[PDB]
């Protein structure tokens, strides 16, 4: 079910690899409708670690504009990928290369999209796909013009952040790559610089297929062998700890004391071993798999092992062949899956932390169905309904602003909707404080209906929030309202609706109350800038203009403060009324 | 839903700080002498061991604010403080913590307990070190004392504390009950190390190694073939099938921590060591799941507060204009009972979640949390005067402990601790008046001052006596008009009726009657 | 004003004069139901079903202006929020009627203003007591002792008005050959101090006792047995001094206060006084923040119907004894915020017929509780629906009634 699962067929796999070696010699490959694009790989010290950057692991933030939609939605921070790589990709961008041209051709004509490649021609085709994700299916997601990437042995080129948002826009499944079990390609990168320098030169120039290959220092190969791996386990024993481990303490000091690489695994990896092919989707479990795999048997095994990865590096061409010809098997949806890892080599310990990273995903999960659950409870509808018809009604027929009543009042009204609002920011703290800590799926944010119905409680609670803020003076204690004590959950929502809004606020009495005193020059600039996005509110609907044109209204009181002259300029004059 | 003991001991067997502490106590050793040296961005401080010692066992000379002297003073042994006057080792770590800002503190049996020493005196400041301190010490005597230990354990400081001992080593075993263990320790073995940071659990590893027969003098060399494979394990992985695999997790894991440690899983002394491993992690509800709750909980009694800031704000506009704190002093109107009905339930809910926050049911970062500092703030603004009113009202005449000194709840204590981890406020001049006072005990100090001029109006006629008992009432009135200013009290402190105006008439009253004005 | 009348001569006397009667309280403030059946009663001899017929019968009039009644949970429900209000109309009518000027009577007497002058039967000892079987005197500070002779020959009900501090007991009470009611109500902020009480004790005849915020006299021997006594109500009134009386048992010296209620009242330190009477039958003590422990040494109330409470924190949970009175049929238990686990053990409690709870933090019950099969009336509040669930499981008389809380600004005014 290989080709069900990834709906990538057999024969597909021999055009990509026959594609990646001609390559070798972005060489494009016509197969029919499918077009293979193949990049060429190279072996060399500056590629997979670039001199510019100093840390250990060589890493740059993706810039937002050249890669918009990565950044995590919350706390608004962006991923991190090799800087060679990243340099390649826009080298092949430019326009004398023509790629982009052959690609916008070939989607032109609804062909299909293959990107393909071996190790470094293979890590550069997978952010290649990534570039041509976001430059058309997320504009317009369509059948035809879904891509496919398929890659041997690349090594790790995306951080954590990087494979949550590939999750997110439920973009891993276009993502398959093939990874030998012994093979220090994919490997390598999970180490520090500074460790593998002193050998990375002699490791290349006989990993490189175009090379000889030959007179091969054991010595030297055995002491990367051995740095990588001593790197690899370490992050992999620091991430199996950090997702679920106790003495947090304990290991934040450590952290606080180490230095460890921040690339994580993504996309759906297969893994291949004589006995039968597996393939996982879970990227923490990912690694443990890197690790355990690779991890040595026997005496006679070992000094083999290096060999035996040096040789698989381009053993790939038995495995494309027999790719048929072995039993297929998901790790995922495999109920029972010691005796597959028994076969892949997997250790009890591996065995037990990949099964562990399931049940936590599991958990993750259940977590989501019982918040849709609690959601999903009239009462919530309710509380938000005593809001939205009975308080501001009768508000609008006391002629008070609901904001202006919440300010100064004594009607039990007001303490119904006090307690109301405390309720339901209660629960949107609890679903906000479980989406912070990575306990919530990556889709979470992803659906529309969570992100709608926190817009509209923003929308309709905020004001309270901000009236109960400004009405006990705690802006002349701590500050102003954007300065300090916005409640968080009103700006995730507010994020998570910009990038909705993004392909195709409410706390205007914010501002209100800070241009209160002090009028200045400054101040009426500032005023017209308010009148702008008042009408740009009410035309969206964030603010409701006739609760606010009220005569009543401390929005109204200000203006009756403003100077004639300013009033006579702005063009809210026949509204207000 | 893991025995994670052996995760961490892996986590820190592959950290190259592992094998780095090794290399500088074994320099340190070969040299003799105090060594000071960067490894990988990394200075280590090699105290060298001292073969003679007797560790037989407020402070003048030592300056450990975290001894907590309150508590049984911790019995510290004699021979290591003098040894840390002796070597006059703080003169050489003055001159070389200068800018640096990663150190990890490193020794060996004596010279372990010198950097232990070294690095609890450096951490046990009035303030912490700039740079981060962390101990690696392996063989080091288990010195220390119950008392000692549990310091560290409030400090939050038991973490940077890292010792490795083997199952062979009788140095740190050959101890006194009154030297109790603290920090990290990992009872390393050939096979693999497991890591235990409960006392209690290193205090019944030390008793059933005691009860086992292990007999290895030359302790040196088992340590250094024990690092080398230690560090050099990672490579060779091994089948750890421990012989009949558990199907439950926590019985397999502690059976492979049980292997690892070199105990047989169907041995005497391996079910006692299944045993006390199975009863090492604590099982209880995940903490963040319970943060959730919490906030839930904080959201259901905030309406109580809502309530008593109605109660407040109808009390402030009363015609009697007897001030909120008064009118609750004076107790008539089944508003008052109510109120109490509230605040009782806020007490309540506050105590329970400071309680739980110190039983560590919740991730440690709780008081960091940034909106629950925010909440304790405005509870501890909105509730404490109330409770100080309430337990006046209670106070007999011959109680005349106060709220200042005792009778304080320590929730209040926990929540000015968090109000102490905010931002520095704004010196913003305040426009009107503030909705709550800043002072969260000013309504007792005002009370004290009451006392104090009461019993200058009825005692102490002695001219000089009453010109002391002025001399110390005018700088609480100074303090009180300086507040005004700032308008750092609401409303009620200005009430005509209030206590305070009564209290300041009185004073203008005495100051006029002795001639004590200028 | 003449349909008023007209509504007077429908009511038969009856219930004619307990209205008449009625609206001889003070206008302004809020009669309590209780009292008013408990006067009623000790007037016209109507028994308690007629009575409250009677009040059914004046509430279809629009003149009866009952506050509400939350007390519908159920017929052991005491009285509840059921103050009425009446109409100044209606009392002008009563003395437009001038009962007692017309016959020159000492019953039907009332005085608006509570005004310190008394009457022109004061002045001059103009006081004729024809009969007095019914007296309202309203004063404010003036001497309760009057300025004239009131042998009261024939007066089975007596009320007083009063306000300020340091009060006296007038002679009257001694001079009255019979009385049944006494009624003393303080309208001051501060409570109020009494002088002379010996001139009430000097009766043995009265049968109901009702006060408040008054600084209740000490309970000792002085006081002669009152054997009629069956109601006591206590009112804001620090009883520091007259409680912890256990030297004289109040039963031995007479079987009064067959039923005792305690409202809005603190310093109640101990109550072995309270359990030591062998005669009481109903106990209600509420809004009390002060008290922690109800004494074990209860078994001398074996009698009691129903105990309720309403509010009090510092009560750590329910004694064991609970289920000991087999003529315990009505439990209230709410507002009380410690109350974790409520130890009811309601297996030997079978004489419970209705349990109401508006709101608790009951957090458990023993499986006695489900044992007991008179579980109906079972008033709970939003939570702990899934207990008696399992109680209906078992008994499926539970009769629940679940409570939702609501939130008024009523509170904050007076
Ligand atoms: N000076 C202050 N005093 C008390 N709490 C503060 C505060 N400043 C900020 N806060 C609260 O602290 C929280 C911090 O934000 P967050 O919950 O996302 O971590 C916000 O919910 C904020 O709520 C803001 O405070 C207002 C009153 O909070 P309560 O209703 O809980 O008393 C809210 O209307 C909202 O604007």
């Amino acid at each position: 079910a290989f080709e069900a699962l990834t709906g990538i067929n057999g024969d597909l796999i021999t055009r990509s690899w026959s594609a990646s070696k001609q390559a070798y010699l972005y060489h494009k490959e016509e197969a029919g409708a499918v077009v293979i694009f193949a990049f060429q790989p190279s072996f060399s010290e500056k590629d997979f670690f670039d001199p510019d950057n100093k840390s250990s692991f060589g890493e740059i933030k993706l810039n937002r504009v050249q890669f918009p939609c990565m950044r995590k939605i919350g706390k608004g921070d962006v991923a991190t990928v090799n800087e060679a790589f990243l340099k390649n990709l826009e080298a092949i961008i430019d326009p004398r290369t023509s790629f982009q041209a052959s690609v916008e051709m070939a989607v032109r004509s609804r062909k299909q999209i293959v990107f393909t490649g071996h190790s470094s021609g293979g890590a550069t085709a997978i952010l290649a796909t990534v570039w041509y994700l976001e430059k058309y299916f997320i504009r317009n997601p369509n059948v035809y013009l879904e891509p496919r990437c398929v890659t041997f042995g690349a090594p790790l080129v995306g951080d954590s952040i990087f494979s949550h948002a590939l999750g997110r826009e439920k973009w891993s499944r276009f993502f398959v790559n093939f990874v030998s079990r012994f093979d220090i390609v994919p490997r390598i990168m999970l180490a520090r610089k500074a460790s593998v320098e002193e050998t990375l030169p002699h490791v290349l120039a006989q990993l490189d297929p175009r090379k000889s290959s030959v007179q091969e220092s054991e010595q030297r190969i055995t002491e990367f062998y051995t740095r990588v791996m001593r790197d690899t386990s370490t992050v992999a024993n620091q991430a199996v700890c950090e997702l679920t481990g106790s003495a947090e303490a304990f290991l934040e000091t450590l952290s606080s004391f180490l230095e460890l690489s921040p690339y994580r695994p993504a996309g759906t990896f297969v893994f291949s071993t004589e006995k039968r092919l597996v393939a996982v989707n879970n990227s923490d479990a990912i690694l443990q798999m890197l690790f355990y795999t690779s991890q040595a048997s026997d005496e006679q095994e070992w000094s083999l092992i290096p060999f035996r990865s040096i040789r698989d590096h381009h053993s790939y061409e038995e495995l494309v062949q027999s790719m048929g010809k072995k039993l297929f098997n998901h790790l995922d949806g495999e109920n029972s899956i010691e005796s597959t890892l028994n076969d892949l080599g997997v250790s009890t310990r591996g065995r037990q932390y990949v099964q562990a990273a399931l049940e936590e995903e599991k958990k993750r999960v259940e977590n989501q169905k019982k918040i849709i659950q609690v959601i999903e409870q009239e009462r919530f509808l309710k509380k938000l309904a005593w809001i939205e018809d009975e308080y501001k009604p009768k508000c609008q027929a006391h002629k008070n602003g609901y904001y202006d009543s919440f300010k100064v009042s004594n009607e039990e009204n007001d303490f119904k909707a006090n307690v109301k609002r405390a309720e339901l920011a209660g629960v949107f703290d609890e679903v906000l404080g479980l989406m912070k800590k990575c306990q919530l799926p990556d889709e979470f944010e992803g659906d529309i209906d969570w992100i709608k119905l926190a817009t509209r409680y923003r929308r309709l609670v905020e004001p309270l929030d901000i009236a109960n803020y400004h009405r006990h003076l705690k802006n002349e204690d701590t500050g102003p309202y954007m300065k300090r004590g916005r409640p968080t959950r009103y700006i995730y929502a507010q994020r998570g609706y910009e990038h909705y809004i993004l392909k195709p606020g409410s706390c205007f009495w914010a501002e209100v109350e800070e241009l209160k005193g002090k009028p200045y020059e400054e101040v009426e600039v500032r005023v017209k800038t308010l009148e702008g996005m008042l009408g740009e509110w009410i035309t969206d609907g964030e603010v409701d203009d006739k609760e606010i044109f009220l005569e009543g209204s401390t929005f109204r009181k200000w203006w009756i403060t403003l100077p004639k002259n300013h009033k006579s300029h702005s063009p809210l004059r026949d509204y207000m009324m | 839903r893991f025995e994670t003991s052996e995760l961490q001991a892996s986590v820190m067997i592959s950290t190259p700080l592992f094998t780095d502490s090794w290399s500088s106590c074994n320099t340190a050793n070969c040299n003799g002498s105090i060594k000071i040296h960067d490894i990988a961005g990394i200075t280590y401080v090699a105290i060298p061991a001292v073969s003679m010692i007797q560790l037989g066992n407020v402070t003048g000379d030592v300056l450990f604010p975290g001894l907590s002297s309150d508590e049984p003073l911790p019995m510290v042994d004699a021979a290591i403080l003098k040894l840390f006057l002796q070597l006059k080792i703080k003169e050489g770590l003055e001159l070389e913590l200068l800018g640096k800002k990663l150190v990890v503190i490193t020794g060996h049996s004596t010279g372990g307990a010198l950097a232990a020493f070294t690095a609890l005196w450096l951490l046990s400041q009035s303030s912490p070190p700039s740079f981060r301190v962390f101990c690696i010490t392996f063989g080091s005597p288990l010195l220390g004392n119950q008392s000692l230990s549990t310091s560290i354990s409030r400090s939050r400081l038991a973490h940077n504390f890292c010792h490795v001992v083997s199952i062979h080593d009788l140095v740190p075993r050959s101890s006194n009950e009154q030297f109790w263990p603290f920090g990290t320790y990992l009872f390393c073995s050939d096979k693999g190390g497991v890591c235990l940071d409960n006392a209690g659990s290193v205090r019944l590893m030390f008793n059933i190694l005691n009860t086992t027969a292990t007999q290895n003098t030359e302790e040196h060399q088992r340590y250094g073939h024990y690092v080398f494979t230690l560090s050099h394990m990672f490579l060779k992985s091994r089948s750890f099938l421990g012989g009949s695999i558990p199907d439950n997790s926590y019985q397999a894991g502690v059976a492979l921590a049980v292997e690892a440690l070199g105990f047989s899983n169907d041995d005497t002394s391996g079910v006692l060591v299944k045993e006390c491993i199975e009863t090492a992690t604590r099982i209880v509800r995940a903490p963040i799941l319970r943060s959730a709750e919490l906030a839930n909980e904080l959201a259901s009694v905030l309406p109580a507060r809502l309530e008593i800031q109605w109660y407040k704000d109808r009390c402030d506009a009363s015609e009697e204009q007897l001030g909120y704190y008064d009118f609750f002093k004076r107790y008539s109107l089944k508003r008052d009972f109510k109120v109490n009905m509230s605040r009782i339930r806020l007490a309540k809910f506050w105590d329970t979640v400071i309680k739980m926050v110190e039983t560590n049911e919740l991730p440690f970062d709780f008081h960091l949390g940034k909106k629950w500092i925010y909440a304790s703030q405005f509870y501890q603004l909105l509730a404490e005067p109330l409770d100080i009113a309430n337990f006046y009202k209670n106070r007999d005449i011959k109680t005349g402990g106060h709220y200042l000194e005792g009778n304080r709840p320590k929730r209040y204590e926990v929540i000015d601790k968090w109000q102490k981890g905010v931002k520095v406020p704004e010196e913003c001049v305040r426009s009107r008046y503030a909705s709550t006072t800043q002072d969260t005990c000013f309504w007792a100090k005002l009370e004290q001052a009451k006392e104090w001029l009461d019993e200058a109006r009825k005692e102490s006629s002695d001219p000089q006596r009453r010109s002391l008992l002025r001399e110390k009432i005018v700088p609480f009135e100074s303090y009180a008009n300086t507040l005004v200013t700032k308008k750092e009290v609401s409303l009620d402190v200005k009430a005509k009726n209030s206590s305070y105006s009564v209290w300041e008439a009185n004073l203008k009253e005495f100051k006029c009657k002795m001639g004590y004005e200028n | 004003f003449a349909h008023m009348e007209e509504s007077l001569e429908n009511l038969d006397p009856k219930i004619r004069d307990c209205f008449l009667d009625m609206g001889a309280f003070p206008e302004d403030k809020k009669i309590p139901l209780d009292l008013l059946t408990s006067v009623w009663v000790e007037r016209h001899d109507i028994d308690e079903e007629t009575a409250f017929s009677f009040v059914l019968r004046l509430a279809d009039k629009n003149l009866l202006t009952i506050v509400n009644n939350p007390r519908f949970g159920d017929v052991h429900i005491g009285y509840y929020d059921v103050f009425v209000t009446q109409h100044d109309v209606l009392r002008d009518l009563a003395l437009h009627m001038s009962n007692r000027v017309d016959v020159n009577r000492r019953e039907r007497l009332l005085m608006p203003k509570t005004e310190p002058v008394l009457p022109r039967e004061w002045e001059k000892n103009k006081d004729e007591p024809f009969d007095a079987k019914i007296v309202s005197l309203h004063t404010g500070e003036m001497d309760e002792m009057n300025w004239f002779d009131m042998d009261l020959p024939k007066a089975e009900v007596l009320i007083l008005n009063f306000s300020s501090d340091n009060y006296v007991l007038p002679p009257f009470i001694g001079k009255m050959s019979r009385l049944r009611v006494l009624v003393i109500i303080n309208n001051g902020m501060s409570p109020a101090r009494l002088h002379g009480f010996s001139i009430f004790a000097n009766l043995a005849k009265l049968r109901s006792l009702w006060l408040k915020r008054v600084h209740v006299p000490e309970l000792t021997s002085c006081t002669i047995p009152l054997k009629n006594l069956h109601k006591i109500h206590l009112i804001f009134c620090k009883v520091k001094n007259s409680f912890v009386q256990t030297s004289f048992d109040i039963s031995k010296i007479f079987p009064s206060l067959s039923d005792l209620t305690i409202d809005h009242c603190d310093d109640l330190l101990e109550l072995k006084s309270i359990f030591g009477i062998t005669s009481l039958n109903s106990l209600s003590i509420t809004n009390c923040p002060r008290i922690l422990e109800l004494p074990k040494n209860l078994s001398n109330v074996q009698s009691l119907e129903r105990l309720r409470l309403y509010a009090c924190p510092e009560l750590i949970s329910l004694p064991v004894e609970v289920c000991e009175l087999p003529c315990l049929k009505y439990v209230d238990i709410s507002q009380c915020v410690s109350l974790v686990s409520l130890p009811e053990k309601f297996g030997k409690l079978g004489s419970l017929e209705k349990i109401d709870m508006r709101e608790c933090s009951l957090l458990g019950l023993p499986s006695s509780v489900a044992a007991l099969v008179s579980l109906r009336h079972v008033i709970c509040d939003e939570e702990t629906s899934s207990m008696w669930e399992m109680v209906k499981k078992v008994v499926p008389e539970l009769c629940i009634e679940v409570a939702k809380k609501c939130f008024t600004v009523d509170w904050l005014d007076d």
